């Protein structure tokens, strides 16, 4: 969503 | 890891490039998206760089950011008057791997408005009164300069003293120049067993002093 | 249009509970992360953590686990931050912020919208009176004009304190400076005047200083030394 974090490029935290 | 790292302070005239820079670790500033923010007095902090080198919507093509392994640069160019303030490099460091937001330090940009001036330092030593109550604070006032950056150091005959000293924040005095003011806190057997102390003032590259002795 | 409005200035004792709030306005608060920034008094700006008001996911940076916490109420889309046993350290403004940009389709990475910031003090000083000691003409007998002299106010609660000299007939080349905050959380200021050399042998100076607080009002007579 709106939720997932994305450090860098290609990349994400709470991906859904 | 986990810091990014600033120079405390920079300056510049009306119409000059400048560069504020952050050095990071391969935690953060290396591999991770970098941004930078402004801070002026009485308002929060505004995005200008998201992700390593893009301009915010708004902001004045003036502003400008890059990377280089573990450094990052925020170039001002035609510095502006409104351009004073504090300006600060973040990341995303993942050091714990998780998403951990770090801010730099923090840059205070003075943009030079009148000519630099240097400080006033006065120095008083304890009151007999304070020692008759077996205390001792030893007073440095330093006021006129500008900019508004100083440090102060005391010595105890020649000894660096590091215990016992409180310093305020500089402020803006009424004609625009800073003001600050130093406190050494000792006990009277410590004042009178020393043959001098002094408050050292540096601003700009240049230290003056003042000394006192008990007598 | 965006906005995050946090709640008003905040002055406390050591020891007490706070929560302080921050409202969101013109978006969806259930789907973004709002993080929260301190500033201590001189300092540079500090995460804190960020909480997701969808779910109540949080994160918080390793300084902040445990000494605060943070929740949401999506009743009145509001987040908050509390403490239940402020210490003085915790003196400092506090922002939250929206974590958003909305630079792809989905994600976040930025903190985009700001509030204003919410003040709070934390004191473990009580109301207390000033000790006020004469600062004595250095020199008597100089070669460059003038000769500065003061008052130290030592060790009062809270500010302000307003000093006088002469009870305001002498104005002129009088400097009170900013208070010191001393790690007792007492206050220490001084203020000094400037005078011609000459007129010690004439001129007496007195510092008048008034705390309201504590109903306090001394005058000092500053008079050179022996």
């Amino acid at each position: 969503t709106k939720k997932s974090i994305k450090i860098r490029p290609r990349q994400a935290f709470y991906a859904t | 890891q986990s810091v990014l790292t600033q120079p405390p302070s920079a300056s510049g005239t009306p119409g000059q490039r400048i560069s504020i820079s952050c050095s990071g670790t391969s935690s953060n500033v290396e591999n991770n998206y970098v941004y930078w923010y402004q801070h002026l007095p009485g308002t929060a902090p505004k995005l200008l760089i998201y992700r390593n080198d893009h301009r915010s919507s708004g902001i004045p093509d003036r502003f400008s950011a890059s990377k280089s392994g573990t450094s990052a640069s925020l170039a001002i160019s035609g510095l502006r008057p409104e351009d004073e303030g504090d300006y600060y490099c973040a990341a995303w460091d993942d050091s714990r791997g998780g998403p951990d937001w770090v801010f730099g330090g923090g840059t205070k940009l003075t943009v030079l408005a009148q000519p630099k001036a240097a400080p006033s330092v006065t120095l008083f030593p304890p009151s007999s009164e304070e020692l008759q109550a077996n205390k001792a604070t030893l007073v440095c006032l330093i006021s006129d300069f500008y900019p508004g950056a100083v440090t102060v150091a005391w010595k105890a005959d020649s000894s660096p003293v590091k215990a016992g000293v409180e310093t305020t924040t500089p402020s803006k005095q009424s004609n625009n120049k800073y003001a600050a003011s130093s406190y050494l806190s000792l006990t009277p057997e410590q004042w009178k067993s020393h043959k001098s102390y002094s408050c050292q003032v540096t601003h700009e590259g240049s230290t003056v002093e003042k000394t006192v002795a008990p007598t | 249009e965006i906005q995050l409005e946090q709640s008003g200035a905040e002055v406390k004792k050591s020891g007490e509970s706070l929560k302080i709030s921050c409202q969101t306005s013109g978006y969806s608060f259930s789907d973004y992360w709002i993080g929260w920034v301190r500033q201590m008094p001189g300092k540079g700006l500090e995460w804190m953590g960020i909480f997701y008001p969808g779910d109540s996911d949080s994160r918080y940076s390793p300084s902040f686990e445990g000494q605060v916490t943070m929740s949401a109420d999506r009743s009145t889309n509001t987040a908050h931050l509390q403490w239940s046993s402020l210490k003085p350290s915790d003196t400092a403004l506090y922002y939250c912020a929206r974590l958003g940009g909305d630079y792809e389709d989905s994600g976040a990475d930025a903190f985009d919208f700001w509030g204003q910031g919410t003040l709070v003090t934390v004191s473990s000083a009580s109301t207390k009176g000033p000790s006020v000691f004469p600062l004595a003409p250095s020199s008597k007998s100089t070669s460059g004009g003038t000769a500065a002299l003061g008052c130290l106010v030592k060790d009062y609660f809270p500010e302000p304190v307003t000093v006088s000299w002469n009870s305001g007939a002498l104005t002129s080349g009088v400097h009170t400076f900013p208070a010191v905050l001393q790690s007792s959380g007492l206050y220490s200021l001084s203020s000094v005047v400037t005078v011609p050399s000459s007129s010690l042998g004439t001129q007496t100076y007195i510092c008048n200083v008034n705390h309201k607080p504590s109903n306090t009002k001394v005058d000092k007579k500053v008079e050179p030394k022996s």
